[PDB]
């Protein structure tokens, strides 16, 4: 599902 | 006496951390010799990060779009280039704090320190490993992309990670230093989710030699087995298998403490069949699989940096 | 997301570190500005271990008895003082590393960095707590005595802790930046033994909180508790009492979760009694005490996954 | 037993 760049 | 999760000291590694704007986004970046690393997606608006084309918005940037500081003080950007997944942007200032560093790729099961960092400035220090699915389990928030994972061997600063970005479940994906994926894993923004993990065989071998090292002994029996026998239970509990290579990794501390590490695999079999029946190893409930063997021998011989 | 025993970053204390020898005994030494502080048994003999005069002791030691290595750099020792357990040598070039810093005694359940050292390099650095009965579960071998705890919160470095010995369970024992020891120890090897110890309760509640923030409710459940019953009942598992302090302290990760802190009091209630039956929170089998509430806010999302 | 200087 979504993934997140931080 | 004690075992404690232990990482390498930062201090080297604290004096190359800067803080790197493009646009609305802020990172971090690694200062080494002239160069600063950091991931590539700071290029990117969040439209962007949709479909990214990476080459076609790094075109568009200039070396002034760059805004990079250490401590207090704005670095000149004079040149950017991008290799895989991580961009180098030259300065016109080679790091005066460049320790002695290599770039090292590892592979799961491997261990090392997270110097987790926003704004430029180090925050915290934990011991991560490379899970055998690639992932890390780290603890990372919004900003900490550009964090560097490293190993210390005497005054050579090894880095093998810098952290890119979450999944859904919680737990991170990264680079090594030249940009190259662990895993199969894209910095875009997309459905991506962590493969089945295993736990890592020989790391908890290991641990179970340094509680024999620090007096926990409930587990050990009259009993060995073979690497055939042990790796169909092995499997049966989704565990790595044991190798060769990992059996000969032990021996020092399968001398040290007298139990070969077949009698130690023997052991760890009962342990995956029976449980631990509410007993306790070196203060864990879990078998503890993020230290290596020499973790173990570093940690319980005192070596230093 | 993720939650992990995070240190400090150590290079601000690593710029610290040096080596101490008298005779033939070597330890660690905080050198901050003109003074390098280490423990005091460091002018001990073989003859000197169960009941050493540490008056008499020093009195016979000149300066140049002291032999202080920064690095490859001895270091020229122009006094020396005992204040309480630990000596403090004036030496004649303050550390240009030295950061900004404070002393702080700390009160157990506290948590702080180690930077472990030997010879006065640095080893490695792990995450530590003040026990309810003031021993610390360290990692120690024999040259770390001189070894310190810290925090930096903030850019100041705050030094709690300077490990001395280890006792006979395999715990540590060590004293405040001004000499004092915590608890009831002293610096003789004579025979002396911890208090049996305690879980540290408001701790334990912080990392349940750490555990909603990152996204797990399970172990919640619609019971309430008193604060006198909750510690009725945790207290025949050994854990400490519960305070209206520690109360409050938890006031702020109450907030952010909407879950009162009697109601996580009454979710630690049937843990005890239950166990996790196979499951586990932040990747562990038992419960933490080893994180504060300080802690939990410091590393963890102000926003809770809900 | 006895404490342990280290």
């Amino acid at each position: 599902s979504g993934v997140t760049f931080q | 006496s004690g075992f404690r999760k232990m990482a390498f000291p930062s201090g080297k590694v604290e004096g190359c951390m800067v803080q790197v704007t493009c646009g609305t986004t802020t990172l971090n970046g690694l200062w080494l010799d002239d160069v600063v690393y950091c991931p590539r997606h700071v290029i990117c608006t969040s439209e962007d990060m949709l479909n990214p084309n990476y080459e076609d918005l790094l075109i568009r940037k200039s070396n002034h779009n760059f805004l990079v500081q250490a401590g207090n003080v704005q670095l000149r950007v004079i040149g950017h280039s991008m290799q895989n997944c991580v961009l180098k942007l030259k300065v016109d200032t080679a790091n005066p704090k460049t320790p002695k560093y290599k770039f090292v790729r590892i592979q799961p099961g491997q261990t090392f320190s997270v110097l987790a960092c926003y704004n430029g400035s180090p925050s915290g220090v934990y011991q991560c490993a490379m899970r055998p699915n690639f992932t890390i389990k780290g603890s990372f928030l919004n900003g900490s992309a550009g964090s560097v994972g490293f190993n210390i061997d005497y005054d050579c600063v090894s880095f093998c990670y810098m952290h890119h970005m979450e999944l859904p479940t919680g737990v991170h994906a990264g680079t090594d230093l030249e940009g190259n994926f662990y895993g199969p894993f894209v910095d875009r923004q997309t459905a991506q989710a962590a493969g089945t993990d295993t736990t890592i065989t020989v790391n908890v071998l290991a641990w179970l030699y340094a509680a024999v090292i620090n007096g926990d002994r409930w587990f050990l029996n009259r009993f060995t087995t073979t690497l055939n026998d042990f790796n169909l239970v092995a499997m049966k509990y989704n565990y790595e298998p044991l190798t060769q290579d990992h059996v000969d990794i032990l021996g020092p501390l399968s001398a040290q403490t007298g139990i070969a590490v077949l009698d130690m695999c023997a052991s760890l079999k009962e342990l995956l069949q029976n449980g631990m029946n509410g007993r306790t190893i070196l203060g864990s409930a879990l078998l503890e699989d993020e230290f290596t063997p020499f973790d173990v021998v570093r940690q319980c011989s005192g070596v230093t940096f």
